RNA sequence: UGACGGAGCCAGCGAGUCUAACCUUGGCCGAGAGGUCUUGGUAAAAACUCCGUCGUAACGAGGAAUUCCUAGUAAGCGCAAGUCAUCAGCUUGCGUUGAUUACGUCCCUGCCCUUCACAC
């Protein structure tokens, strides 16, 4: 891998952050990316709730 | 050979008695030493003790790695033989072939019907000096142990998010040079006593110039390990990933070889204790 | 027993195995467990020697 | 009680051997001459040890 | 474990749960069963016997 | 409900970036923990 | 994720809890216990 | 290089007063709790050797590519245990039967190393 490293850099001047299926007849998802949104969106979600556990008011915007 | 590694162990465990009660002992010549520097008084008990002061005439000129690996530290290479569980699946013949390739000195041996008293003694015989033994689920590797001969310890550790190399496409092959190696947040003894089984799976003396490195990094007890190829840029360093990725969790050290289930436990994981979620050991 | 009532040193009985159950036997407690454990660390210490 | 496995008791030291006597199935020819008194002397061999039972007991 | 969950859905709620015995022998409901429904898998510190009761603490 | 043990790490993307940052400056500090050849 | 969450919540406020009883008891020991061999002292003057 | 039946016969692991179903039809006793009986349905060593009988919609041993493998190894067969992580949609042990082919070469492909006598 470092040989194809070395040779991309000087040409210039993470494979496995991605899940590859092979075909019988490619790259299938992002493991990282997909995982992070799933755990942000109900990292979110669980803060709302512990919002909502002790409150009875709450302005009711109507515009 | 039999006889003679029976009488060493029973040689080495009698050293270690012999030290812990020898411990006190050694607290109290430093307490004399301490108080001929400095000029303090000396405590009462150490006051009364002839027989102490007598001895310290000759103790006077007395002065690390693991005793296990002591003798051997940086001297000669491990020997190391990476092998699996009976009728292994293909992708843990593929993963242990991985392992192989990660520890420059491994060698992939398989199983088929082999007894495990017969390993170890099989190995022993050949002057092997780490064995390796890799369990699965379903071809998803999930533990991992150590076995350092002739005497242990032996180290279990459990696998999660286990990413093979072979899951990549066009990865390509390994350079096979004696890797950097890097041991973070280990702190306690007991991740000193890790360290140490991990880091002499290694062969010494990398050259400074190697661009392969090996990462142990510990993260609330899960030790992430991570393969690299670095190279060293005008403004900074360009790394990338070799893999395989995957963490291991200890939660077993024993004294002795993997075939002694009997062997005394060093350290266990107490997973219904009531206040086990609180710390982090290692 | 200085500054508490009898009241607070009152006796909290014991319940018992459910009918559903009965057939399988007493519901053992605490107690009833050590003796388990105690029994079978005396053996497998003499066994292991 | 406990029950060592064979293998384990097969090679211990002589020092710790564990005697395990078996038991008796032909009929020995003594154990078919021995005679026991009966009538009065079951009743005073009974009677012993029923005391030496509450005996032991109340110790 | 069975009769502490309708479904299998239901475990995979309460998976990695402190459980204890009525002995005081602590545990945890590791993984749901697929076969019957709402059977599950624990570990626990020590054996159990069938005459024992698993409880779940909650609120 | 109670549980008795934190679940298993997830390797995230900033997970693994703190991993890379960690790994870039102990290498551009060319600090290594790895075994030394003794003497004689 | 909500296992998670928890733990660290109920190990950050056992944490809390016991730093907070122990500086309640570190000082009533110093303050009143200074007031307390203070006081002796006098009677034994007497 | 089959199916059925019968016969002969060969292991090693493993021993916590602990080991383990469900849903019904009804009789009797009982203040109740419940106890006992009755009842139908559902679920849940092998190889090897010898002898006898028959008989030769989907799929009939799996394309291109790709991976692994050197002796008690590949492969076949069963039996146990479930040991604080993992595992029962399974995991790990234990024994049984047991080969073909290479054990050379740096030609290709990668990784690596180098530039105290006598004789050279
Ligand atoms: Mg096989
Ligand atoms: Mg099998
Ligand atoms: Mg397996």
């Amino acid at each position: 891998q470092l040989k194809n490293l070395k040779a991309a850099l000087k040409a210039r001047g993470n494979p496995f952050e991605i899940k590859a299926a092979r075909n019988k007849r490619i790259a299938v998802g992002k493991p990282g990316i997909s995982k992070q949104i799933g755990e942000e969106q109900r990292k979110r979600a669980f803060e709302a709730r512990k919002m909502m556990k002790n409150k009875r008011g709450g302005v009711i915007d109507k515009r | 050979m039999l006889r003679r590694q029976a009488r060493e162990r029973r040689e080495y465990l009698y050293r270690k008695a012999q030290e812990l009660q020898d411990s006190q002992l050694q607290q109290k010549r430093q307490i004399i030493k301490q108080a001929l520097a400095q000029g303090k008084p000396l405590p009462k008990e150490l006051a009364e003790d002839e027989s102490l002061q007598k001895d310290f005439r000759y103790d006077q000129s007395l002065k690390q790695v693991d005793d296990e690996y002591a003798a051997t530290s940086g001297i000669m290479d491990p020997r190391i033989i990476v092998t699996t569980s009976r009728d292994p699946s293909t992708r843990l013949s593929q993963f242990a072939k991985e392992i192989k390739l990660l520890f420059p000195n491994a060698v992939r041996l398989n199983r088929g019907n082999y007894v495990m008293p017969n390993l170890v003694d099989a190995c022993k015989k050949s002057g092997t000096t780490d064995l390796v033994v890799l369990h699965e689920h379903r071809g998803v590797p999930t533990s991992l142990t150590i076995s350092h001969f002739p005497h242990g310890p032996t180290a279990q550790f459990s696998l999660h998010n286990v990413v093979m190399r072979h899951d990549i496409i066009n990865a390509g092959n390994q350079s096979e040079v004696n890797p950097h190696l890097i041991f973070d947040n280990f702190t306690t003894a007991l991740g000193k006593r890790v360290v140490c089984i991990l880091k002499h799976l290694f062969n010494a003396g990398p050259k400074k110039d190697s661009e392969r490195v090996i990462t142990f990094a510990n993260r609330g007890d899960f030790i992430s390990v991570r393969q690299h190829v670095y190279v060293r840029t005008r403004e900074g360093v360009e790394i990338a990933e070799v893999g395989p990725r995957f963490e291991m969790r200890l939660f077993e050290l024993r004294l002795g070889t993997l075939e002694n289930k009997d062997a005394d436990v060093e350290w266990q994981l107490r997973r219904f204790i009531r206040t086990a979620n609180k710390k982090d050991y290692l | 027993a200085k500054l508490v009532h009898d009241v607070q040193k009152k006796q909290h009985r014991e319940r018992s195995q459910l009918t559903s159950r009965s057939r399988y036997g007493f519901l053992e407690k605490h107690k009833d467990y050590v003796k388990r454990a105690q029994d079978f660390h005396r053996k497998q210490s003499t066994l292991k020697v | 009680g406990l029950k060592v496995p064979k293998a384990v008791q097969k090679e211990l030291p002589f020092k710790s051997q564990i005697h395990q006597m078996k038991p008796q199935k032909k009929k020995t020819y003594m154990a078919k001459r021995a005679v026991v008194l009966g009538g009065d002397e079951k009743k005073a061999r009974s009677f012993i040890q029923k005391v030496l039972t509450i005996s032991k007991a109340k110790d | 474990i069975k009769d502490m969950f309708s479904s299998a859905m239901e475990v995979a709620r309460f998976e990695g749960a402190q459980i204890k015995t009525v002995s005081g022998i602590r545990g945890e409901i590791k993984r749901a069963l697929s076969k019957p429904e709402g059977h599950y898998r624990a570990a626990f510190e020590d054996k159990i016997l069938m005459s024992d009761i698993v409880i779940l603490r909650s609120w | 409900f109670d549980r008795t043990a934190k679940p298993v790490p997830v390797i995230t993307s900033e997970v693994t970036e703190s991993l890379e940052d960690m790994i870039r400056r102990r290498i551009q500090d060319s600090n290594f923990d790895d075994l030394q050849r003794r003497t004689l | 994720f909500e296992a998670r969450q928890r733990i660290e919540e109920k190990n950050k406020e056992s944490s809390d809890y016991h730093a907070k009883m122990a500086h309640i008891v570190n000082t009533i020991n110093t303050e009143e216990g200074a007031e307390k061999n203070k006081y002796e002292r006098e009677r034994k003057l007497r």
